[PDB]
């Protein structure tokens, strides 16, 4: 059968235990060469629309956002024509999360963001060390799909370095093709995209924990002091 | 601080699982 593997098995026998124990989980060859290629083509096609926009921060600061993240991005719901395979990816990611039942931490994943198709043009841009969700915006799981064929960080950098909270050892995740990455979006996983010296494509979706997200949105609305 | 480094996300267009 085509990729990916049954989500139930992968999630319950890998992602879940892996996530609870490490908070960082890598699934290589998630969709296989055919699909990975297709989405890598939809993403480059999307990129060629020149539509991508500099990556933005939750609470913008410092001269420019480019001081924090040097990727250009675009959001995909996954049903856009020319992004049906990204939709496929997104649905696969969703299937894995769904099959983790309620065992991803204390999280009740009931939703996610659109896919953030990201691209570090490859001019040495990266993403300084950050926490995807440091304030409790609802993001509990960060899911990333890499589209970088034969990516050699020794040459093109672009390593996603994650610093699992409490440890003095960091994980170096190569933005390699067909690689699916999962890691707690909160403070447990500060991480950085090391300077990418080649075009680095990744598709990120953040899963939301019902309660924290519900409270994220409500608190977003207000400004309190 | 961290808030200014975190990857921006819409607070409005969430996809329901
Ligand atoms: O693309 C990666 O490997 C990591 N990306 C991010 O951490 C981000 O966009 O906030
Ligand atoms: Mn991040």
């Amino acid at each position: 059968q085509t990729k990916p593997l049954p989500a139930l098995k992968l999630a319950l026998e890998y992602i879940v235990p892996c996530m609870n124990k490490h908070g960082i989980c890598v699934v290589d060859d998630f969709l296989g060469k055919e699909t990975g290629q297709q989405i890598g083509d939809e993403v480059r096609a999307l990129h060629d629309t020149g539509k991508f926009t500099d990556g933005q921060l939750v609470s913008q600061k410092s001269d420019s956002s480019k001081d924090i993240r040097g990727d250009k991005i675009t959001w995909i719901e996954g049903k856009e024509p020319g992004c049906e395979t990204i939709g496929l990816l997104m649905s696969s990611m969703d299937d894995l999360i769904r099959h983790c039942n309620g065992k991803l931490g204390s999280y009740k994943i009931n939703g996610r963001t659109k896919a953030m198709v990201a691209c570090y043009p490859g001019n040495g841009t990266g993403y300084v060390r950050h926490v995807d969700n440091p304030n409790g915006d609802g993001r509990c799981v960060t899911c990333i799909y890499y589209l970088n064929k034969d990516w050699d960080a020794k040459v093109s950098g672009g390593i996603l370095r994650i610093f699992p909270e409490g440890k003095a050892q960091f994980a170096d995740i190569e933005p390699k093709f067909d690689r699916l990455l999962f890691f707690w979006s909160d403070r447990r996983n500060p991480h950085e995209v090391q300077p990418a010296y080649a075009t680095r494509y990744a598709i990120t979706v953040w899963y939301f924990d019902a309660d924290e997200r519900a409270a994220a949105k409500v608190k977003y609305l207000t400004g309190e002091k | 601080d961290l808030e200014m480094l975190a990857p921006y996300i819409p607070m409005d267009d969430d996809f329901q699982l």
